[PDB]
RNA sequence: ACCAAAGCUAGCUCAACAUAAAUAAAAUAAAACAUUCACCUAACAUUAAAGUAUAGGAGAUAGAAAUUUUUAUCCUGACGCUAUAGAGAUAGUACCGUAAGGGAAAGAUGAAAGAAUAAAAUAAAAGUAAAAAAAAGCAAAGAUUACCCCUUCUACCUUUUGCAUAAUGGUUUAACCAGAAAAAAUCUAACAAAGAGAACUUUAGCUAGAUACCCCGAAACCAGACGAGCUACCCAUGAGCAGUUUAAAAGAACCAACUCAUCUAUGUGGCAAAAUAGUGAGAAGACUUGUAGGUAGAGGUGAAAA
RNA sequence: UCGCACACGCUUACAUCAGUAACUAAUAAUAUACUGAUAAUUAACAACCAAUAAACCAAAACAACACUAAAACGUUUAUUAA
């Protein structure tokens, strides 16, 4: 089949930007990722 | 500005009493109400609106995917003794 | 199974050419007797029997839809 | 030019009872606008538009600079 | 003459100036490895002391200090490079991945479209143009005719005692692509018991210049993080599992859905990077399933197969 | 023969008109899945809302009952307040 059964709210609460302020680590996610200029923090 | 009237447009015939508009996506019904009985000095017996999502189209020389502006619509209900005709 | 070398030109070209013969050309044309237009043998006319079998089909339609 | 023209004159009613009116006129003018263009239909008047769409960013800066000079008179 | 090359311009590199907490390692070198390892994280100017004092499985290597000497601004660019070079950049876009992240390709007419001025039309590929009398050829040369048969010859490269070798690499073409370190020495010059721009050497030395030591490739290790929308288990909250024989029996057995994949066949750059057809198991149970959650690599989970 | 509705989702694919050399659906026909322009239905549908403090024992299986695995969701009273 595939390993990809795609969802909304799972992707939103766990990739979503709020819980990349609520860690350290996801703050450094999006200051590397400002870094290298991406037009999107999140998918 | 916020504000357009749209008549030939629609298909569907509603000739007694109601018309169609393009509004803002954040004006409520009650403000469009009272805005279009001040304004315009018409009365107004209901008010039935809308969200149009806006269509998307891409650009092949950048080749960026872009999207139209998104629209809402309104149907407005006036006084009886009204017909609304427009070309 | 896989090639073993590249084709040369002078195969090629003796492969696609000489026996297929390319396209035999024989004579298929004819005079119609009729409106004497050029058209193929032992067959019917390309201009005076598809415009009356046209008219034929819109008279069989109207006689049709006026039997109903 | 003009907009000086409207600041020099001083009137806290008659601007409003004027922009609300050249507004309420754009806005039949560019739904006749916006009709003519979705009826697959040439402009008929395209340069009265865009004259009532200058002269409407015209007005509306006027005020605007206006309410912001009344603003920074009471602030200080 | 066909696909085609060829004609320019953005663009940048570098130097100078202006302006809610807490010791990181390891791979590696010592051709193993274990003490050890210039280096890297932040502070650390010149000359000389000096590769010296010392340290080190006294192995590899590491390595100062005391002390010495020093100096004012104003004077800008190229013996750096062009679409395969220089930044990746007409952009962190398109696109890929759940995510972190990874990361592209891409413009030329002319002064003026005023749209027939240009000037070559030769790279690998097929068209204008095929083999041609009963003939053999690592692909030519000597003769011979403005063409051919006859005679004379075992591809290249790499690796090897030895390859036309049935050992290795290559479809062809274009382009890109892999020897940059001076101590002692040889040599060309300066001066000579002195050389050398306040530093060293010196029983012909001393100073300066010129001469020799190339790239690609792992399986893995360590650090910081991203992963339980697949799957394994579990938590919370819902839903689903005809019919028939039957003595009370959500009790037994058979059999559709649903959950599995026994055997055979087909499929084998596929319909499909786990399939289809026939057949077979469970099918009220240790069952199936939706949604909302939890557990991760010096581990988790595992009715336990590394 | 096996499919119509509710979703989680999927971000104008769709409806009308016009044009299809060319690309797009391995071709034509054409087009619900091509280009261009222009249309895109509501609600009594689905999402979004009272704070607390007290009372009560004897599960669900079209269940008085029984059994086991010892039981998804339930109600009432009073106060404040919109
Ligand atoms: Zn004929």
């Amino acid at each position: 089949g595939n390993e990809y059964q795609p969802s909304n709210i799972k992707r939103k609460h766990k990739h979503g930007w709020v819980r990349r302020l609520r860690t350290p680590t996801g703050v450094q996610v999006i200051l590397r990722r400002m870094h290298k200029g991406r037009k999107s923090l999140s998918h | 500005x916020x504000x357009x009237x749209x008549x030939x447009x629609x298909x569907x015939x509603x000739p007694e009493d109601t018309v169609q508009f393009r509004i803002p996506m954040e004006m409520t019904r009650v403000d469009l109400r009272n805005y279009l009985e001040r304004i315009y000095n018409v009365p107004v017996a209901a008010v039935r609106t809308r969200v149009q999502y806006g269509s998307n189209r891409r650009r092949d020389h950048r080749n960026i995917r872009i999207k139209k502006p998104d629209y809402k619509v309104a149907y407005v209900q006036l006084a009886l003794g009204q017909x609304x005709x427009x070309x | 199974a896989a090639p073993k070398n590249r084709r040369s030109i002078e195969v090629n070209r003796c492969r696609r050419r000489n026996p297929q013969k390319l396209i035999k050309v024989k004579n298929n044309i004819d005079v119609c007797p009729e409106c004497g237009h050029l058209k193929q043998k032992h067959i019917l006319c390309g201009y005076c029997x598809x415009x009356x079998x046209x008219x034929x089909x819109x008279x069989x339609x109207x006689x049709x839809x006026x039997x109903x | 030019s003009w907009t000086c023209q409207q600041l020099r004159n001083k009137s806290n009613e008659d601007l409003h009872k004027l922009w609300y009116v050249l507004l309420k006129e754009r806005n039949m003018l560019l739904t006749l606008e916006q009709e003519a263009k979705r009826q697959r239909l040439p402009m008929p008047s395209p340069e009265r538009l865009e004259k009532v769409v200058d002269s409407m960013d015209a007005l509306d800066k006027v005020v605007q600079e206006r309410e912001d000079a009344l603003r920074l008179l009471q602030t200080g």
